[PDB]
């Protein structure tokens, strides 16, 4: 096949840590196709924005795309990706109404999230979400606290300010025990953590719970000392043998020219995703080839592309141990068979 | 003074489409008039809605009517913000304050609170339908956590239709273990029947139960499956049948041929379509105030295409929102005023109750005074 | 009367089923005797859960 499989890619800042993963992990491709990044550096909350950058993209003939979506632009994105038969890889949250033309590289919190609940004696607590995808798991939880009895005190981060919390949290500390989830984004959880370091966060029969799948990378030093408890998930593991010899040949690369983020290594592990279907498509020698008709994205009608069917089941194939864990495709489109470690701090002591 | 005009209409919305064409020729005179331009598409589709939305911008149009979904808001909202090119809607209203929008639905969350609190409710469920958002649910989770109210919240849009029987039935299995004599249902008319119609057959409307239907079409379903049980159901309506508007818009609708205006023959009418109906008056009513006013509205040539690297929209749109917004009339629904968010306001949700004779209303409700009774 | 006996025929058995049904009296506390030979000819799907 053509070397010159033009490739896309939607982000919204030109320097950060996911772009430059993707940009490192295609130097390690050593496949006789070469895949081409074609960025596009484009806001995720505007949807007319995005929508401007898939047709240009279209225009291009790019064959797949890699990129990110948010709440307000999840719909748009996938509505196009089901329509044109178009595939979009992406490492932000999960839905639970897709296409299978969307590969989500993220496994999804929901169900694990219920089961540590259900571990601990958890009779009653306060549920703490980010309007950002996190209703999906709002409901689970809900559903479940019904079947199986449990209370819950829901809040909105993102439509709550310093006295929703303040008058929350004193509402909550007039409870004997005193347990709380704290769904968040990357970037939410370290100012929810600056917010309740103020005050509320003595360890007094606190228990927090963190539903981001990276634990190791939010610096809870400051819950390190107070004394209080805090579990979290994780999706890498840096000691183990291949993530050990990726982590150090890329570091020692960066340097040459910290520890990322799960957001970062989900990145990384995409490029994986895209080579080695592509590698397997040119192995198992299938005729793929792009028709410089470039059709308008608003074409009535808009006909699908004919091969872009077989690339999905492709890309959908592809297994491998990557760098997060073993890679792996449900028929809906989403991370099946995976595994995450449970990981409780101490004051000193990270338990897995 | 013909002026263009773009319209939207969801598949499967008979009614809507025939209270625009009543409206049309209610509102239309010889020295102004609107030329509509129809399309007909799933709303749910972004795609589809994106197709449609730029083929009427590439055709000129002034003006957007249109419905949305839970899956094309965003869509939309962003293409009128950069186009500058207004949209009226009877949909659900955004959770924000997007600009060159007008929604002609107000807000239901103060009736609702209010209501529960006319009451005295503390534990009660709360069915809820995966489509206008969560802003509702998330409004009464917080007056919950406010007021230590229990609320059981369960979701009945993800129900296959071919197995419906068996889920809804464990469900009020699971909810009579907590003694659940006190339900909300937080849906649109057709999910609304498609429970009602399975209370009946487990024998939950009766004496002891009470049922709020969240909508603000109460007589719209079918309650006379429910009158007689025993049970109480309330509910909201802002289009009063005892005003005098209402009245001879009635006198026109049933008197309408069926084979011309479907759905026109019977006596009701849902609120969406007095929301479209009150939304031709609207536009006809601000375009007019600006011929009037002489503010110069007019495309001297083509809008290329949607999507343009950069994006220019033309800056006569502000005075046409602008117009939109600054319009104050009555209509079947009542009173019909907007902010500078382009949310309704100074206006009144009547409150119903189903009796033996039939519904009556008790009271109504507005945003400055209160819940408020007379009977 | 907690207790009857539906002596008629499908039709009319039906008719008052459906009578039943909408006020509520096709609940735990009520008994009901279909004095017919035939028991499935009619609509039994209504009150087989009440
Ligand atoms: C990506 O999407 C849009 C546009 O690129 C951005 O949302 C827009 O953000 C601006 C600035 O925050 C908003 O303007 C301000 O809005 C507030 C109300 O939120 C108002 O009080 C201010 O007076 C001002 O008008 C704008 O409304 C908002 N638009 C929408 C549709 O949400 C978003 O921030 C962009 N993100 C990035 C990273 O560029
Ligand atoms: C689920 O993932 C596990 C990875 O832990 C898979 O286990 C590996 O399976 C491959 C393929 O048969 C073997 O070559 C490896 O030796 C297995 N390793 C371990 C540690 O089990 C498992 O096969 C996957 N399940 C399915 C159905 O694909
Ligand atoms: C069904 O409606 C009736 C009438 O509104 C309710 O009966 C009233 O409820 C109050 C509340 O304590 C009781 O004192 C009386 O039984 C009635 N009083 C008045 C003034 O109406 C009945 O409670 C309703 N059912 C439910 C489940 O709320
Ligand atoms: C409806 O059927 C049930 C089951 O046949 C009846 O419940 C029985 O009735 C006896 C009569 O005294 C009571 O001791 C118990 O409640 C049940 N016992 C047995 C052995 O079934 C119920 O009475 C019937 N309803 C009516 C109105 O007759
Ligand atoms: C907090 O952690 C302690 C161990 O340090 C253990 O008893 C339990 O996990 C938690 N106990 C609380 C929160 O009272
Ligand atoms: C990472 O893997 C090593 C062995 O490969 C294991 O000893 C260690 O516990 C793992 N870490 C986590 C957090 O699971
Ligand atoms: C606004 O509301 C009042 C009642 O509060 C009613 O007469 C009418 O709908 C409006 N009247 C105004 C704005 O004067």
């Amino acid at each position: 096949f053509p070397n010159n499989i033009q490739i896309g890619g939607l982000f919204p800042n030109q320097q950060s840590q996911e772009h430059a993963a993707f940009r490192f992990a295609l130097s390690q491709l050593t496949e006789p196709p070469k895949l081409l990044p074609q960025i596009d550096i484009v806001n995720i909350s505007d949807s007319f924005e995005m929508t401007y950058r898939f047709c240009s993209q279209f225009s291009k003939g790019v064959y797949a795309i890699f990129g990110f979506y948010e709440r307000r632009t999840v719909n748009m994105l996938t509505s196009f990706c089901g329509a044109l038969h178009v595939c979009f890889i992406t490492p932000s949250f999960p839905v639970d109404t897709s296409n299978q033309f969307v590969l989500q590289l993220r496994p999804e919190l929901q169900e694990a999230l219920i089961s540590i609940i259900d571990h601990y004696k958890w009779q009653t607590f306060v549920y703490i979400y980010d309007a950002d995808r996190g209703l999906s798991v709002l409901q689970r939880v809900l559903d479940t606290a019904a079947e199986k009895n449990w209370q819950v005190t829901a809040v909105n981060i993102l439509t709550t300010t310093e006295e929703g919390y303040r008058m929350l949290f004193q509402d909550l500390e007039k409870k004997k025990e005193r347990l709380v989830v704290v769904d968040c984004e990357s970037e939410r959880l370290n100012a929810i953590l600056g917010q309740i370091v103020k005050l509320e966060k003595n360890g007094i029969g606190y228990h927090y719970i963190l539903a981001n799948l990276g634990f190791m990378d939010i610096d809870l030093n400051k819950f390190k000392e107070s004394g209080a408890n805090v579990t979290g998930f994780q999706l890498v593991n840096y000691t183990d043998t291949i993530p050990a010899r990726i982590m150090q040949q890329w570091r020692t690369s960066d340097s040459r020219d910290k520890r990322p983020k799960y957001t970062s290594a989900l990145t990384y592990d995409g490029v994986k995703v895209m080579a080695e279907a592509f590698q397997s498509l040119r192995r198992q020698r299938i005729d793929i080839s792009r028709r410089g008709n470039a059709g308008d994205c608003l074409a009535n009608p808009a006909v699908p592309w004919g091969q872009g069917i077989d690339i999905q089941r492709a890309l959908q194939q592809v297994r491998f141990e990557g760098l997060t864990g073993n890679v792996q495709f449900n028929e809906k489109g989403r991370r099946t068979n995976y595994t995450l470690h449970v990981i409780e701090m101490k004051h000193d002591g990270i338990r897995k | 003074n013909s002026i263009q005009i773009g319209g939207l209409f969801p598949r499967g919305a008979d009614q809507e489409y025939s209270a625009f064409r009543v409206g049309m020729v209610q509102f239309s005179t010889s020295e102004f008039r609107l030329t509509p331009h129809i399309d007909n598409l799933e709303v749910a589709n972004s795609f589809a809605v994106t197709n449609a939305f730029c083929s009427q911008f590439s055709r000129g149009v002034y003006a957007i009517f249109g419905f949305y979904d839970k899956k094309s808001v965003n869509t939309i909202t962003s293409f009128c913000g950069t186009l500058h090119v207004s949209f009226i809607t009877p949909s659900f209203p955004t959770d924000g304050t997007h600009p060159f929008v007008i929604q002609m639905r107000p807000d239901l969350k103060g009736a609702l609170l209010s209501l529960i609190e006319y009451y005295q409710w503390d534990k009660f469920a709360y069915l809820y339908d995966s489509d206008r958002g969560l802003s509702t649910l998330q409004a009464v989770l917080d007056s919950a956590a406010e007021k230590k109210w229990q609320v059981t919240a369960i979701n009945v849009g993800n129900i296959n239709n071919d197995k419906k029987d068996e889920t809804y039935r464990s469900l009020f299995q699971d909810l009579e273990l907590k003694k659940e004599r006190r339900v909300i249902l937080d849906c649109e008319r057709d999910k609304v029947n498609d429970i009602v119609d399975q209370v009946i057959t487990i024998g939950k409307h009766v004496k002891g139960y009470h049922y709020i239907i969240a909508n603000l079409g109460f007589t719209d379903g079918d309650l006379l499956k429910i009158q007689f049980g025993g049970a109480n159901v309330s509910g909201f309506q802002i289009v009063d049948y005892d005003d005098s508007l209402v009245s001879k818009f009635i006198e026109r609708w049933s008197t309408l041929e069926e084979k011309e205006y479907p759905g026109a023959h019977t006596a009701t009418i849902k609120y969406t379509s007095a929301l479209t109906y009150d939304a031709v008056q609207v536009m006809t009513e601000a375009f007019r105030n600006l011929r009037k006013q002489r503010i110069e509205i007019s495309r001297r040539g083509n809008a290329g295409d949607c999507l343009a690297n950069p994006a220019v929209p033309w800056g006569q749109g502000v005075e046409i929102e602008r117009a939109l917004k600054q319009v104050q009339v009555e209509g079947l629904s009542g009173n019909i005023k907007f902010d500078q968010n382009g949310k309704r306001i100074n206006y009144t949700i009547n409150i119903m109750e189903l009796k033996t004779n039939g519904p009556r209303k008790i009271g109504y409700w507005s945003e400055v005074d209160k819940m408020v009774v007379t009977l």
